[PDB]
RNA sequence: AAACUGCGAAUGGCUCAUUAAAUCAGUUAUGGUUCCUUUGGUCGCUCGCUCCUUACUUGGAUAACUGUGGUAAUUCU
RNA sequence: GUGGCGGCGACGACCCAUUCGAACGUCUGCCCUAUCAACUUUCGAUGGUAGUCGCCGUGCCUACCAUGGUGACCACGGGUG
């Protein structure tokens, strides 16, 4: 879980 | 610890020194010398409570400044100085001499000497090396080195160095 | 993994809000796509 | 600060200490000396128990023995071309020990031909023994010579070392030409 | 006194102009020569007076010769050998004449931050030789004649005569002091050493001097009735290096050519005034 | 097989091995002169620690260390470390109030010098004390004996 | 080169770090100037109202580029060759983090509050600022990167690559929006208006280049070979500065016409010039920073307004 | 506005005050350490040339040479402290500003220079002394002290002389000779 | 008197704001390190291009002191 | 005669030894809690090579490597006028 990339959404 | 103490409680005293309880809260620390602070007697503990010859330490440097108490053959007149075994002392005002030898309760005993026997004293051999040049020195248990040795001279043996000269006379062979 | 050597995603707390997000862009949205698709030989 | 202290580090079975004690002068550390190569500066540093140590930050020439020949000289230093520990000091050109560098050829040659009188360099009773391997004579038909440095520039303020020879000087070699 | 009237002389601005500049530059080149520094420096000033296109650019370099902090830093950094020189080719005649007369004032005087004193001097010579070694075999001779001014004497003539015509001419009450004689042969072993490789064409007259000097002091060896005690030990200190030395010169040189003559100055110098006496030095120790 | 298995080149310390010489000593035998010391206590220095080809700094026969204080002996338990192992010291802890005893062990990690071989699981192993080597790693191997 | 360019008696007292100096930057304001030198790694920042410094503070290693982040001198950014960011606030060190991989260079964008980081890796970090989580990498592909620049009119993102080619990335979407091809590496990379960079190659030559066009619009070669550290823009009299260890050459943007050439005694780590003034700030393999006031370019600045008097 | 003005050659100090700023605008925008030709200042101040070696503005603050304004910073001044100091350059906000004499012109002031300050002590080392008198290596120190005459009411009228330091003396020379004669036993 | 130089203040006191082999007790090692002070040693030169007539002692400064001063303001200057 | 020899002290001084210590290690031995059974690699945990720093030995630290280390013989965690 700790290296998992997050993913962030465009606004 | 912080740092080094320079004030010896008088319960951590050696044992050997017969102190009371009741005196005060201080003993004398002895300085740093030939001998270790453990295996020493001061010279004020010699000098006021062994030969009650001074009442105070204050009297015990006024006996001291006078140059009047020698060890090995030599002025000393720092009231602390560290006094072991096999040391010589003389005090030609009261024409006496004394010799530090472990009495069979293991305490410095006040052990007077005739004046011929006053002129030497035995060593322990510590350490043997080469120096510069090739020049053997030889380490005794009383920070003495003397250099040019006797060849035949090894550890743990014993020499009887004359005071006046700090030459070895003759030794005795550890068997 | 050892000694950071792989990057972790765990949050920050003392670089938290530590800037403002402050834009002074001279060109409108449409204009930076329009020069973008034309970047070069493109 | 830098401290090297002990107590900041975990157990062998894996747990963590909490602190007793603030960091404590004699557990100090001091900035490494990224030494490079340029005109000589070196800094006098004051240490424990009043020594002094000389912290070389720059330098250029120092001092090399030719094993084989005895033959120590003093030459110039021209570029730093391994480092076992790190490729990082090889690019930026940082003198550390045991790293690789090369150094002047002209001391080492003009004691030889002054010495042999033999030519060496040239474009195209036991007696004296004049015998050099290929390798070295190549080494000095380029010029330059590689040497391995012996002292720590960052302690002593110096950066001496030896030429490198025999199967340390191809084991070396195979490094370089794998690096590239 | 003498910095006096350099400084005076450091300040014009034309010397060309200046009455009788032909002796003064004659003057100013014996003075490069000078141990004392301030001696060396102010004298420089005076010859960088004449603007010479060629010994200009360089002023620096040769100032931070004549600094003590920075001497051994220059030595490296101001290097003449042909593959890489910061002097370029075409100034290196004018240059050079400046250049020796400085170092050779340094070479007897002090060469760095710890070379000074008559300990010291194996030192001093070592280092400017080696910086000296990657000139060509013309220029390196400037030095020599330098260095080997007092023994001139000894060159003229052919071998054999001349080692023959210097025990003649030798008196007790004047010769050249053993000092002074010591430091000739420190100095040229020195020499042999490091620049062998560009001595070629002037190792005959080496044998002429080497062997002239050993066959005299050989010869107040024999007059030792005659001389003070104290003076025997150096003279046999001073025959010993002059024999190691021919020894050194056989040694080495196996395809030189000796003529007739330098073969028979070698007995007259070195065999033949020991040799008789041979068998009774020799057990102990073998001899030179 | 080869010595070289590092970025560094391996050599012994003490040992010059670029001394040229004539050809007719070269066509004979390129054989490097080994160094090793005797170590005192009355333990002797194994053969082919001798005429091995081994670099270990860290060997008490060829490497620079010094065997001083207490000499222990112990199990030898597992082998999975690079020239280091781990043992087993077995003792018995008297209780003075039940007046009895009670087992207890203790596990220590000993550096190998790569010359002992053919050592295996539960052999007897005598150590000696020496400065240390890393963070658990404070005594050397002196002597193996088979079980 | 009649440009009578003079040298400086002392405008700032102890301007002078220990033995080198390493990078020289000027706040936006204009009212601190911060520098950072061997030994003891330093950063200094100089007051130029009270013409003093106001504080020292050391390091634990060198710092190989700072970024003043804050207007003022309150919030700092040390990339340090020990893969460690350090993050200054007003009242002095606030927090150290380290990168995977050895940082060559590094870059703030303001909008989004995202800073990236150009190193030893194929990919660039991305550190995300408003929150202390790291963002989404992207991968360049190209086995070393060495500069970064942000552009400030229209926020686009370029690197440069050890292979000599420039790859254009888009802050927002994270997606590479073009790429540009032209033995030696990127030393330098500069962005200048809207349509204008610039490209610094180890072999000593800039080149002009045009978002639009591939090829470039004006090439500038250095004699010497050595690599230009930094390339700036000075946009009154349209001249472009490129500075390399050996001398700064300062030449006009169009036609390639010199200004002036600047040779000063010791190699130049960085080069700074004070915001529309002609004053030059450098810093030296010397204890001493080196201070030049060029009249021509422009006047003085006004903490320094007597300088023009003294003349 | 006040102006302390020195001549050194005869160690003459003189305090004026000058209230015409006609006669202080020659000395305005000016930097410390110049010289300046006080012609401005009067009549007898003609071919005088002086030097600005200091001064205090209105608050008593001192000015510094190395910083260069027109009012007041904090400097690190010496274990240094940001101590205020005024900048080196002249204005008409000054207290006072301090003048040193270096060339003089055609009349005299008849507070500086008609009068003379004599030097109160002379040399005291023996090389000083030597140096001072131009006295050989034969020459003898001691006869060239400066004695200094001292006489006070009540008192029996005195002259007294310095002790001469780094003086040859028989004792140095037979404390070198113990030294000399120590390291003989020693190789002995 | 004043001023310059040297040594000590890290020990004894006192104090409301931390802690399970982390401290602590006993043994054991310095051949893996540091050291003010005490004590004992050690502490001389042949020649070696520096030439001719500082080792009977070589160089440059600065306090105390004299005198002129500025400000609401320091023993600030 | 700018002769030659000298006594008893004071202060300072390179190095060796000694004294006073200081600092890192080896071995032996700690209270309650299992309704804490697994832990360490959660910015090195174990070991190897080279190096930085440090008064010195050492993952003390950094680069490149292997997957190790401890545990019911109670590890690890939590407590404990």
């Amino acid at each position: 879980k700790a290296f998992i990339p997050p993913k962030e959404k465009p606004i | 610890a912080r740092g080094p103490k320079k004030h010896l409680k008088r319960v951590a005293a050696p044992k050997h020194w017969m102190l009371d309880k009741l005196t005060g809260v201080f003993a004398p620390r002895p300085s740093t010398g030939p001998h270790k602070l453990r295996e020493c007697l001061p010279l004020i503990i010699f000098l006021r409570n062994r030969l009650k010859y001074a009442l105070t330490g204050d009297e015990v440097k006024k006996i001291c400044m006078q140059r009047f108490i020698k060890i090995d053959g030599k002025v000393r007149t720092d009231i602390t100085y560290p006094a072991g075994f096999m040391d010589v002392i003389s005090i030609d005002k009261t024409g006496e001499n004394f010799r530090l030898i472990y009495d069979t309760k293991g305490r410095f005993a006040v052990h007077r000497i005739t004046p011929e026997e006053a002129k030497y004293k035995l060593c322990k051999v510590r350490k043997i090396f080469v120096g510069t040049k090739g020049i053997p020195h030889l380490v005794t248990h009383d920070a003495r080195t003397i250099r040019y040795p006797d060849p035949l001279i090894k550890v743990n043996d014993t020499i009887q160095i004359d005071l006046e000269t700090g030459k070895i006379t003759d030794f005795i062979k550890f068997d | 993994a050892s000694k950071g050597r792989k990057l972790r995603f765990h949050v920050l707390s003392k670089l938290l809000s530590f800037m403002a997000p402050i834009d002074h862009t001279t060109m409108n949205d449409d204009a930076r796509t329009e020069l973008y698709r034309s970047l070069f030989g493109q | 600060g830098i401290s090297r202290d002990n107590w900041h580090k975990r157990r062998k079975t894996g747990g963590k200490r909490k602190p007793y004690h603030k960091k404590r002068k004699y557990e100090l550390g001091r900035p490494a000396a990224n030494t490079k190569i340029g005109p000589r500066r070196i800094h006098t540093v004051r240490v424990r128990g009043g020594n002094k140590k000389y912290r070389a930050l720059r330098l250029d020439v120092g001092n090399f023995s030719w094993g084989s020949e005895c033959c120590t000289r003093k030459t110039r230093i021209i570029d730093v071309v391994y480092n076992a520990s790190n490729n990082e000091l090889v690019r930026t050109k940082t003198l550390v020990k045991n790293c690789i560098v090369l150094i002047d050829s002209t001391p080492y040659r003009q004691w030889y031909e002054s010495h042999y009188a033999l030519p060496l360099g040239r474009k195209k009773e036991r007696k004296k023994n004049a015998k050099i391997s290929s390798l070295l004579e190549e080494q000095f038909q380029q010029g330059k010579l590689l040497a391995c440095i012996a002292s720590r520039p960052g302690q002593c303020g110096r950066a001496d070392g030896y030429v490198l020879e025999g199967k340390e000087l191809e084991f070396y070699l195979r490094k370089i030409k794998a690096r590239k | 006194q003498l910095i006096a009237h350099l400084q005076v002389f450091s300040k014009f601005s034309n010397p060309r102009a200046l009455y009788l500049e032909s002796k003064l530059y004659e003057l100013y080149l014996q003075l490069l020569l000078h141990q004392d520094q301030m001696v060396q420096k102010i004298t420089l000033d005076c010859i960088m007076t004449y603007k010479h296109p060629h010994v200009l650019p360089y002023r620096e370099n040769l100032q931070r010769l004549l600094e003590d902090r920075s001497f051994k830093e220059e030595i490296v950094h101001f290097s003449i050998s042909e593959d890489n020189a910061v002097v370029k080719t075409a100034h290196r005649a004018d240059l050079f004449p400046i250049l020796m007369r400085i170092l050779y004032g340094r070479m007897k005087n002090k060469t760095g931050s710890k070379t000074q004193g008559k300990s010291a001097s194996g030192t001093r010579m070592a280092i400017v030789l080696r910086f000296l070694a990657g000139t060509q075999p013309e220029e390196i001779q400037i030095f020599l004649d330098l260095l080997f001014e007092p023994v001139r004497h000894f060159k003229n003539g052919e071998c054999h005569s001349a080692v023959i015509q210097a025990v003649e001419d030798l008196d007790l009450s004047k010769v050249l002091p053993l000092g002074r004689q010591h430091g000739i042969l420190n100095s040229l072993e020195i020499v042999l050493k490091n620049i062998s490789h560009l001595i070629s064409a002037y190792l005959p007259k080496i044998l002429q001097i080497l062997l002239c000097m050993t066959a005299t002091v050989s010869h107040i060896l024999d007059q030792r009735e005659k001389i003070q005690l104290r003076f025997i030990n150096p003279l046999k200190n001073l025959r010993r290096l002059g024999i190691k030395m021919v020894t050194d010169i056989f040694l080495d040189w196996e395809s030189y050519q000796f003529r007739t003559e330098e073969i028979d100055a070698v007995f007259h110098g070195a065999v033949w005034p020991q040799i008789s006496r041979l068998g009774s030095e020799s057990q102990y120790s073998p001899t030179p | 097989a080869d010595i070289q298995t590092e970025r560094a080149y391996q050599k012994q310390p003490t040992i010059f091995q670029n001394k040229k010489r004539v050809l007719l000593g070269e066509t004979g035998k390129e054989k490097l002169p080994r160094y090793y010391k005797n170590i005192g206590l009355g333990f002797k220095t194994p053969k082919e620690a001798i005429e091995g080809t081994y670099i270990d700094k860290k060997c008490p026969f060829t490497g620079n260390v010094s065997i001083r204080g207490r000499i222990l002996s112990g199990v030898v338990t597992k082998m999975k470390m690079q020239r280091t192992i781990v043992i087993r010291r077995d003792y018995l802890h008297y209780i003075r109030k039940y007046n009895r005893f009670e087992k207890r062990h203790k596990n220590m990690s000993v550096h190998l010098s790569p010359c002992f071989r053919d050592v295996q699981i539960g052999d007897i192993v005598t150590v000696g004390e020496c400065r240390p080597l890393s963070k658990t790693v404070r005594f050397n191997v002196l002597k193996v004996t088979k079980a | 080169n009649e440009v009578k360019i003079y040298s400086l008696i002392e405008l700032i007292q102890d301007f002078e770090m220990p033995t080198v100096c390493t990078t020289i930057k000027v706040s936006k304001d204009g009212q601190y100037i911060l520098a950072t030198g061997t030994y003891k790694p330093r950063v200094r920042c100089y007051d130029t109202y009270q013409l003093s410094l106001k504080f020292e503070r050391c390091l634990d290693s060198e710092v190989v580029t700072f970024e003043i982040l804050s207007d003022d001198y309150s919030k700092i950014v040390f990339l340090h060759n020990d893969r460690y960011i350090e993050f200054h606030s007003q009242s002095g060190f606030y927090y150290k983090t380290r990168i995977p991989k050895f940082g060559r260079d590094f870059s703030y964008h303001y909008p989004s509050c995202d800073l990236y980081f150009v190193g030893a890796s194929s990919e660039v970090y991305r550190l995300n600022l408003e929150q202390g989580r790291y963002l989404n990498p992207l991968q360049t592909d190209a086995a070393e990167n060495n500069v970064c620049d942000i552009n400030s009119v229209h926020g686009l993102f370029a690197t440069g690559t050890i292979e000599g080619r420039v790859e254009c990335w888009d802050p927002r979407t994270r997606n590479r929006v073009g790429l540009l091809d032209c033995l030696p590496t990127i030393s330098a990379l500069k962005f200048n208006g809207a349509l204008t960079m610039a490209v610094g190659t180890t072999t000593g030559q800039v080149l002009l280049y045009d978002l639009r066009s591939d090829k470039p619009l004006l090439v500038k070669d250095h004699q010497y070979g050595l690599p230009i550290k930094s390339v700036h823009f000075q946009d009154s009299l349209d001249l472009i500065l490129s500075a390399d260890s050996r001398i700064v050459k300062m030449w006009n943007k169009n036609s390639g016409k010199i200004f002036t050439s600047l040779e000063p005694e010791h190699d130049l780590n960085d080069v700074c010039l004070y915001p529309n003034s002609g004053m030059l700030l450098t810093a030296n393999e010397t204890p001493k920073m080196g201070i030049y006031y060029i009249p021509v370019l422009g006047p003085a600045p006004r903490w320094c307004s007597f300088l023009d008097n003294l003349t | 506005m006040k102006l302390n003005i020195s001549f050194p050659a005869t160690g003459c100090q003189k305090l004026i005050e000058v209230d015409d700023e006609r006669k202080l605008r020659t000395f305005y925008e000016k930097r410390m350490a110049t010289e300046v030709a006080a012609d401005a200042l009067g009549e007898e101040w003609k071919g005088y040339v002086v030097r600005i070696s200091g001064g205090n503005d209105k608050q008593g603050f001192p000015m510094k040479q190395g910083v260069l304004t027109h009012g007041r910073v904090r400097l690190l001044l010496s274990e240094r402290k940001r101590k205020s100091v005024r900048g080196c350059i002249v204005d008409a906000n000054l207290s006072v500003l301090n003048l040193v004499i270096v060339k003089k012109g055609e009349k005299d002031i008849p507070g500086l220079t008609d009068t003379t300050v004599p030097r109160r002590l002379g040399p005291k080392r023996a090389s000083r002394i030597r140096k001072l008198f131009n006295l050989s290596k034969e020459d003898d120190v001691r006869q060239y002290v400066v004695r200094k005459p001292l006489n006070k009411e009540g008192k029996k009228p005195r002259t007294k002389a310095p002790k001469i330091q780094r003086l040859v003396t028989p004792r140095v020379l037979q404390h070198k000779r113990r030294r000399i004669a120590l390291k003989k036993q020693r190789t002995k």
